[PDB]
């Protein structure tokens, strides 16, 4: 796996964007985007790793990403909890 | 200073 | 005291980069 | 003649004495202190019959 | 066996609406909600009791933390329920 | 004869130089600022003190009477109209003080 | 009977305006998207 | 022979015992009230009742008659102090509330 | 006459101000006002110092982050002055707001 | 009862008239009644004037 | 009462914002400020007065205030609790 | 997926995921990435311009606390 | 009576500093700090406990409750030390 | 002899155990969880008390005061990252001034 970083690609975070209602954007963006997205999923993951190596464990299942979520104060309904 | 103070409350009233 | 005396080694020090 | 004053000199609270004193002197050096002069007019009926 | 308020939730809704139907995915929104938010009245009764060192958590604690968890209108309802609920269980 | 009197700003430019020896031969300032401003009059050395109207001293309990009696002097001089009038406990803390 | 002396805010006073005003009782709220849809549109 | 369950004698269909026992299990006191459990099942039906009758207005106003997590994000976000309640909260494909900024429309 | 010009006894002041660390709201004045509102919440409620003290710290660390926040808002406009607009997008911005 | 600050006519028309005391400062909207009173008492902006609000009648 | 929420002096919003480093201040934000300031203390006094009902004690306390701060979110040290 | 794969990957060897948990992280992903936008539209307006910027996102991010 | 960890704070800083001093209200500082991260520790371990539904804390459950809390560089060398306190106690046995 | 001494931790171990069991948090605790969180805290409290100080020494104080606990958990981004949602009391505030509000041109 390499270059992944680019393969949100440009028409991805402007559908996102668009859901965001912006009428206008800039080249620039998609960058930033990426990065902020980028460390945002590494802490994420981070913590749902650790939580998951806790139970002697290999697989993430969906509580180890929903409680990871719920320690970084973003609450998720509607997986099982 | 007690001179003041031995003018008692009906003492000042009065009758 | 002086700086001398905080250099010494008779303390806990720690020994994070940016400490 | 207000039955609170009668009330608050048999208290006996010094401090309270002091001030009704205080009061007094300040109704016989000028009114206008304790209470100033109402400026007098007529009843006003709030409808004519 | 597991056990969820899935069921409850079910029964409450065709109390509400006879004629409305309900998805599974709905259906697991509404029992992570409830347990969520018991989950919160719960640690906020408990902290209450500690600061208090008081070993019992009676429904006046916990009515005092649904005060403060709350908005004040829907904390005001749900003491009214509450309340009523006691008085119910009084009889 | 310094009149140690006035708003802070001017206060201070009257304090700027007092260190200096021979600065002036006699300072007079007001209970008041006595109180305010305690820390300048207690670092300097004031050789001979005096009180006027010293009737104002009686209370030991105030703070002003704890502040000038903390106050380091050489001699001390008391001056009031007719002390005499007051309570004997008034007295008392006068030669106390 | 008739008020012959008022208070006013020259804020809040007009004579172009004259207002006065006031299971859980709420205000209803139309979840219609379409309605939305168009007085975004619109 | 017979007996009613405590709810039905509460008058709630939350389960109140097995909310008992959940306090129990979750060690938050040494001593649990009886009046706890009994108190949070009626608050909890309250709030469970209020939530499904937002959604099932929304489900009416939609002209669905099966609420799908949609309508759960419409209600909630619409119902100002639900919304306040619930901020941090994010529902899995709930969506958004359309919203455009005024300045961004060419006019109108 | 010496005068300074517009903004010099600003950053002057800037710096004062930020090296010292004594409360910045008057005590009285603010008694008062938590008291008033205490009494609207609920009359004959007693307060010692010590809480109102307290009371005061919080706020002024509350609006002090608030003004920082507005601080850094308000630049990004090209602007030197903030203005209502700045304190209502950065509050809204929070989630304090809505 | 204030000192006169403003005398402003809401156009026979109400007229409107600012005050202050030692406590503070009130704007107040009269009657054409004390309006036509106000203008026959010589009153000027700047001048202290006393309302009684029962009788209507201004000194 | 009155009118306290006016009594915070202008010059104490004025210092305020001296800390927070800002040159120039509109006149608008003191009526502003004052808002935002009331609300806060609003809901902070609201919990720190259902607290102190809680204790069923007639006298508010620092670790009331200290636990309605702590409600929302907002932590002070020193003063215990 | 390719990306959490990657991330977790270094993070940790060996890993595996449920289907439950990537699609969960696609979700929570596209939530929080929606908000950041919403937010940098309000910033981009309140400078007065319709292009939204990196410097928007910079300062949502810095009133949120992110970078703060 | 009441108990605080103002001495032990005390000892710790005169053996990394024996010159400094702390005032009340700097001292309450810090025990204030020690308690909130001391309550945050024991939360998170007794909700990782709940989670795997075991009923006793652990050594393992405070080193990833502290995995958790801690920023991963001041979290790997906590748990470093942490670890050898541990294994000295248990060799102390 | 004292359980902090066997463990050779300065905190005291037995008054935390004590906690942790009176505190509820848990049904059951293990004897490592007690040593390994009073090591962790014992540990935490080096560093922050050795940042407030140098802190102190910087200002060429010897008695730490919020102002000098405040500069120190600042200049740390970790610990102001532990610390983001804590308000000191006398904090005071960082000297921050945008380079844009610097008197004259550049």
């Amino acid at each position: 796996l390499r270059d992944n970083i680019q393969g949100i690609t440009k028409p991805a975070i402007r559908r996102l964007a668009r859901r965001g209602g912006v009428k206008r954007i800039s080249g620039l963006i998609y960058e930033e985007t990426r990065g902020v997205l980028k460390v945002f999923l590494e802490n994420v993951i981070r913590d749902a790793v650790t939580y998951t190596e806790h139970a002697k464990r290999k697989t993430v299942t969906a509580m180890d990403v929903v409680y990871a979520l719920k320690r970084q104060g973003r609450t998720l309904y509607g997986f099982g909890g | 200073t007690d001179y003041f103070s031995k003018l008692s409350v009906r003492d000042l009233l009065g009758s | 005291l002086n700086a001398e005396t905080l250099l010494l080694n008779t303390r806990r020090t720690s020994k994070r980069s940016s400490v | 003649s207000r039955a609170q004053t009668k009330a608050t000199l048999a208290s006996g609270n010094f401090m309270s004495i002091v001030n009704c004193l205080m009061q007094l002197r300040k109704v016989c050096n000028h009114p206008n202190l304790f209470e100033v002069r109402p400026i007098l007019t007529s009843f006003v009926l709030e409808h004519c019959v | 066996r597991k056990e969820t308020y899935s069921s409850y939730i079910y029964k409450v809704l065709k109390q509400t609406h006879p004629d409305t139907g309900i998805s599974q995915k709905s259906m697991s929104i509404l029992n992570s909600f409830v347990n969520d938010i018991f989950e919160r009245i719960a640690t906020e009764a408990s902290k209450l009791a500690a600061y208090n060192k008081k070993s019992t958590i009676s429904a006046r604690e916990i009515q005092t933390a649904v005060r403060l968890i709350l908005p004040g209108e829907l904390a005001k309802h749900a003491v009214s329920e509450g309340t009523r609920a006691v008085t119910k269980y009084s009889s | 004869v310094l009149t140690y009197y006035g708003s802070p700003q001017q206060r201070k430019e009257k304090r700027k130089g007092w260190n200096k020896p021979d600065a002036f031969h006699v300072c007079i300032v007001s209970y008041q600022l006595v109180v305010q401003d305690q820390h300048s009059f207690k670092r300097k050395r004031w050789q001979y003190m005096v009180l006027d109207e010293a009737h104002n001293i009686k209370n030991f309990r105030s703070t002003r009477w704890q502040a000038l009696l903390n106050f380091n002097t050489q001699r001390r001089l008391l001056l009031t109209g007719t002390p005499l009038q007051n309570n004997l406990a008034e007295l008392w803390s006068l030669l106390y003080f | 009977m008739k008020a012959l002396v008022e208070e006013i805010d020259k804020k809040t006073y007009n004579p172009d305006i004259y207002f006065t005003s006031l299971s859980r009782p709420v205000k209803r709220i139309n979840y219609s998207l379409a309605d939305l849809e168009a007085r975004l549109y619109t | 022979k017979a007996s009613q369950s405590r709810s039905a004698k509460a008058g709630l269909t939350f389960p109140v015992g097995r909310v008992h026992r959940l306090l129990r299990r979750g060690n938050y006191a040494q001593r649990i009230g009886s009046g706890a459990p009994v108190y949070l099942t009626a608050v909890l039906e309250y709030l469970a009742a209020e939530i499904l009758e937002l959604a099932g207005n929304a489900a009416r106003d939609n002209k669905k008659t099966r609420i799908i997590p949609r309508h759960l994000q419409l209600a909630i976000r619409n119902d100002d102090e639900l919304n306040k309640l619930l901020g941090n909260v994010t529902i899995a494909q709930g969506g958004v509330l359309p919203n455009i900024h005024q300045n961004l429309l060419p006019k109108k | 006459p010496h005068r300074y010009r517009p903004g010099t006894v600003a950053l002057r002041e800037i710096r004062r101000y930020q090296k010292s660390t004594e409360l910045l709201i008057r005590k009285l004045p603010f008694q008062r006002l938590v008291r008033e509102i205490a009494q609207d919440f609920k009359t004959d409620l007693r307060f010692q110092s010590s809480a109102v003290m307290a009371l005061q710290e919080a706020s002024e660390a509350y609006l002090v982050g608030l003004f920082e926040d507005t601080n850094l808002c308000a630049i990004h406009a090209k602007r030197v002055t903030i203005m209502p607009k700045d304190i209502q997008l950065a509050r809204r911005i929070r989630g304090e707001r809505a | 009862e204030g000192e006169v600050t403003e005398l402003t006519p809401e156009d026979i028309s109400h007229v409107i008239v600012g005050l202050k005391s030692a406590k503070g400062t009130k704007t107040l909207r009269l009657d054409p009644t004390i309006y036509e009173s106000i203008q026959r008492e010589k009153v000027s902006i700047g001048d202290v004037i006393y309302i009684e609000a029962n009788t209507g009648a201004v000194k």
